[PDB]
């Protein structure tokens, strides 16, 4: 392939350099228009900014934590953090949010990989070995409410059962209820004069429950669980402008008042180097 | 003897005549088209009124002066009352459309000002109040008369900086979404055909927007010598291949 | 039993890693895709389409009017802007353009950089710009500036030019986040004759300047952009 | 080799290598050719 | 392949063990060209001294050290080594580094090793499991600035995350700017009067920053990472005089003062055995 | 699942082994090669250009 | 002894998978299969047989 | 396959939809017996509600 | 590939793709069709 | 066999069996034969 041609004095009427922006169109102009260039070749495809690419690598989509501790009165496990559930989402944590949302629809199988590491702030024996359960339960199935509920027992919706310190590793087909998902969504559920706007149902990709499987030992262990998220067979559609300001909530546009010029201010005149 | 420049469009009962346009732009390069069956899922036969629906309405027109910051219209709402293709709307569950838009502002050889034309899918506006504040629905449904982007903060209404798209990014960056100028030493209308674009084969159209058209002083207007300070800016614009299904009692929106 | 041997790496997680998973939903049909208008495939085609530069950058706060490059009437040998071409950084940085290359180590290759005027149609000007390449300073006059990549643009009915910065170098890729070594050039413009407004006018005319990539350009080696962070997660 | 059933559990897709900006470029309804006159 | 073939008495007006050393030549001459030989085969090809084989086994290129401890008040996570960077060099620990300077361009992919073991110098229960990350941060990528800042969501920059005590691996292709790495460069960044001469910016491999992802238990827990490097596809050019004065520093060519004397003296004369 | 047995030597590190790797920048394309005058591939290449020998030693 | 390297997930069980065990009872013998009337293949089969509903729910 | 044919207005001494339940049947109706309806195809194949899927976990 | 000798060590079944719900939603012993008649 | 898709994963490159010292024994520009004199 040539990255460039050769080419040579020019004195014409056709002039390629003279455009009209008003048109909308980025006319495909190149070196050799407007100098006189050699031959180069290319030497490269494009390979690593292809979309499966760019959104094909693991990100982290959530840390979150639970603790094995004895439950014995406690009224409310999911408030003492003896369970915990995340309904799914990409864009609580910035990183990977800005990439998505360079895309208006986006199609993807999802390959999670959940990494559970243990700490032990206040005296302890020793370590002891856990084995953390996480659900995923998808809306409509009932919702654990004591670490260790008739839910549990998982019998219809998939459940992974790994070490803490270990990884488990799965791979969900795109769920979405459309043909694909929509980041941006300008509408409402229904026509109502209070609903919320733009966070909508066709962006939910399940929901997840984990909790520790272990009764208590004499010492309390605070394990913390990590979701990373890698996006496979990835489809996306309808390029927007990216990203500038700063993020306040899941599921919508708003940026906070009051924040800083996001274009880098002039040391110097327009003139300056 | 054929310009770029000269152009006629006439869809149903209606025909729109520039003696100076600046080509046209066709979104994502594809043309309006009806819903295939390999795409279709609701089993309804659908209800094609051609002619009545596909034609030019003229929205009211905006006054473009110094101080103007931009105007912003979203599809289909600011025709949700224009003839028969509003009735439709209200009555059929679902309903499927492309457009024609022409915005036209005229001048003479001594104005100077430019406009940034452009359609955004699905451009879901931001709540000034920042944190999780939603925009309340007749926020996001202004009709024909649309957002003024210069018009104040309201409770439950979006925000209207125009540096920032009115969604946390940059005016600058607007160029990626299909769009046209309109400057005053060159063109005097702005052309754009719009597909249909969703993620579902048919839609709501009242509760679910999926364009914003959005029209945006760039240049300042700057009128010669004594000439008044203003240029009125007109927006045409024409459902083309609408489709409704799901006949029933009629849609009651929020206000 | 087969026998084996697990090497070094065993049990390691590599988030860049590309391998064969259990699916959690067997037998599961997904919903039918339809079709959209807009695929976009690579991100080398979206950096081909020019966007606006902030080239007026000397605001203190952000507006519209740091896309304006003014222009004086009846100035002559003067000049109308300057920039360095880090494209990663300053004037670039929010672009399209440079908000791409943000998410890649290096890049390669030609830039195209357009000026749209907007002055009355009974006006005229003659602008020059040129494009400096590595190794001398930013130019100071246009005579030094006519000496390197430069084009004369002729204001008319044709109301964009478009430049191209053609791809100077001896090593063949620069890093995206700016460094000396791999440095780029300058840009400037100035009056080649200069504006001229018909009567009944008045004031400053302004220019509008887009960049894009050239079909030339590479970018490699992704990594994460300096343009967006937190200090908390998001919730609902 | 695939090893499991289900068309997810595949590994990442390979590269488009489509590639036509056109759709983004040059939306434009009559055709413009370089070195043409943008507006006759 | 012959090592020696077999060769008799000479009485010649063919002198090959005469030449002229002024020419820059290394005149080919064989023990049979000066004495009589008896043929002898080579039995051996020189397998193990091909330039892959040379830089082709993995050799230690850095040790670092980070700890796992409350940060709670700790102004300043880098020092207190609750993370730490390293921006990758071959030059760093000398045994490599005059392996890879006898040639002055050379072009690699590398295969990285990563050993971490665990330290508890003062009283501790128990050892903890500690599982490290180390991200690999490109120039231009956001730099991490506490010990878990957004930086380690790592949504484009590719980690690795396994156990202390056991070793990751993984391999990088060669990322140099230009068509080979120069250990040498006799040149500067610019054309400045100050700017520094000898480093440069095109054997840059990257940079790699590690942390603990595991919260702090009771005791503090020393983790000290041991980084390998292996060249694989080696291709060299150029090759010089090797190293004979001891190193100072990165990057430069320089040697300390007041060394000592290189070549053993005599113990006698020019004469002695 | 195949069953498998695994043996001695299990988890080692051994600095000599030559085994196959991921990479950790999945797709990247290196910068092409120019010629460079000069290459080297064995060091018996090498050790036949004569080099002066300090048989002077005495100092 | 053949080279292997582990991937994250080893060592999991996910309720959903499906791989092959060893049987506990090696060789044994099940029960022949008789023909019983009213076979189910698919639950979408018994959703097409209507049922009453209890639409006068105001008790 | 076709989830629902395409079918237009109908008056007919041919009424699929009135039956007798008394019967024990439940008579196969469509869409199409009673409105105007349009092509459609399935897209799918009924694959997660095999017995041995709803029993397999 | 079964590594294992007996047939309860193999994985889960495939589907039927057998699916016929006239015996239960139409086990009538005369023939009824949609269209004609319930009760001639 | 590859397991992975990359070239930077393989092993260890084999060996050159290239060898050619005379671009450092003899780089001289008009040839040298061994036995003639070295200067003429």
């Amino acid at each position: 392939t040539v990255a460039s041609i050769s080419s040579g004095p020019k004195h014409t009427q056709k002039v390629p350099i003279l455009t009209a922006n008003e048109t909308g169109a980025t006319m495909p102009v190149l070196p050799s228009d407007s100098i006189e260039t050699r031959t180069t070749y290319m030497h490269f495809n494009g390979s690593e900014t292809d979309v499966e690419c760019f959104l094909g690598r693991a990100a982290c989509v959530h840390v979150t934590e639970i603790q094995n501790k004895d439950a014995t009165g406690i009224d409310n496990h999911r408030e003492a953090k003896l369970f915990n559930d995340w309904k799914i989402n990409l864009s609580s944590l910035v990183q990977l949010r800005k990439k998505l949302e360079l895309f208006t629809y986006v199609r993807f199988d999802s390959e999670y990989t959940i990494l559970a590491t243990a700490s032990q702030p206040d005296s302890a024996n020793y370590s002891s070995n856990l084995v953390v359960q996480a659900m995923y339960v998808p809306p409509g199935a009932p919702n654990p409410k004591e670490w260790d509920d008739y839910t549990w027992q998982s019998a219809s919706n998939p459940s992974v059962f790994f070490k803490v310190g270990d990884t488990s590793r799965f791979s969900v087909p795109y769920v979405g209820l459309a043909s694909a998902y929509n980041y941006f969504y300008d509408g409402y559920s229904h026509d109502d004069a209070e609903t919320q706007y733009g966070i909508t149902v066709l962006n939910h990709m399940g929901s997840m429950a984990f909790r520790i499987v272990n009764e208590h030992d004499e010492h309390k262990t605070l394990v913390k669980i990590r979701v990373y998220h890698r996006a496979k067979h990835v489809e996306a559609w309808i390029p927007r402008a990216p990203r500038a300001l700063p993020y306040t909530s899941i599921g919508r546009t708003n940026y906070p008042k009051n924040t800083e010029p996001v274009i880098k201010k002039r040391k110097g005149d327009i003139k300056s180097y | 003897g054929y310009s770029d420049r000269v152009q006629q469009i006439t869809l149903g009962n209606s025909t729109i005549t520039t003696q100076e346009a600046a080509n046209a732009v066709v979104c994502y390069a594809e043309w309006p088209e009806y819903l295939p069956d390999v795409d279709a899922s609701d089993v309804n036969k659908t209800s094609k009124p051609d002619t009545s629906v596909c034609r030019f309405y003229t929205l009211d027109s905006k006054t473009w002066t110094t101080g103007s910051k931009g105007w912003c219209w979203k599809l289909p709402d600011a025709l949700k009352d224009m003839g028969v293709f509003g009735q439709n709307m209200f009555f059929h569950s679902l309903g499927r459309s492309g457009y024609t838009v022409h915005v036209q502002c005229n001048a003479t050889k001594f104005h100077s000002g430019c406009l940034l034309v452009v359609v955004i899918p699905e451009h879901q506006l931001a709540s000034h109040e920042g944190g999780n504040v939603s925009v309340k629905y007749t926020f996001t449904h202004p009709g024909e008369r649309g957002i003024d982007l210069s018009s104040a903060n309201e409770v439950g209404g979006p925000v209207k900086d125009v540096l920032y798209n009115m969604n946390g990014t940059l005016l600058g960056n607007l160029l990626i979404f299909p769009h046209q100028f309109i400057n005053l030493r060159t063109n005097n209308t702005a052309t754009i055909v719009i597909p249909y674009i969703n993620s579902v084969p048919i839609d709501s159209m009242t509760r679910h927007n999926n364009v914003s058209l959005m029209v945006i002083p760039i240049a300042p207007l700057t009128v010669p010598t004594g000439a008044t300070p203003s240029l009125p800016i007109t927006v045409t614009i024409a459902p083309m291949c609408t489709e409704f299904s799901g006949i029933r009692s009629k849609s009651i929106v929020p206000q | 039993g087969l026998p084996t041997t697990t090497l070094p790496g065993s049990g390691q997680f590599l988030t860049t890693d590309d391998r064969q998973s259990p699916s959690a939903l067997p037998n599961y049909e997904p919903t039918p895709r339809i079709h959209i208008p807009g695929k976009v495939h690579n991100l080398l085609e979206i950096i081909q389409v020019d966007t606006l530069i902030p080239m007026n950058n000397t605001h203190t706060k952000d507006e519209v009017n740091s896309y304006l490059i003014p222009l004086n009437a009846n100035r002559q040998n003067e000049q109308v802007f300057g920039t360095n071409l880090f494209i990663g950084d300053g004037v670039f940085k929010t672009t399209l353009l440079g908000e791409i290359v943000q998410y890649y180590t290096h890049w390669s290759g030609s830039l195209r950089f357009s000026l749209m005027y907007t002055g009355p149609a009974l006006s005229s000007a003659k602008l020059i710009l040129a494009y400096t390449p590595p190794g001398a300073r930013g130019p100071q006059d246009r005579r030094e500036a006519m000496l390197g990549t430069h084009v004369v643009w002729d204001i008319g009915l044709q109301s964009t030019i478009v430049m191209t910065i053609p791809w100077t170098s001896g090593v063949q890729f620069r890093y995206t986040d700016p460094d000396t070594y791999t440095s780029a050039g300058f840009l400037s413009c100035w009056y080649q004759t200069s504006l001229i407004l018909p009567p009944e006018t008045t004031g400053q005319v302004y220019l509008l300047s887009f960049i894009s990539a050239c079909p030339d350009f590479k970018l490699r080696l992704m990594k994460d952009t300096q343009t967006i962070s937190q200090t908390v997660a998001l919730t609902e | 080799i695939n090893y499991y059933k289900d068309a997810a559990s595949t590994s990442s897709a390979g590269q488009s290598l489509s590639m036509d900006p056109s759709k983004f470029t040059e939306p434009v309804k009559d055709l413009m050719l370089k070195g043409a006159p943008a507006l006759n």
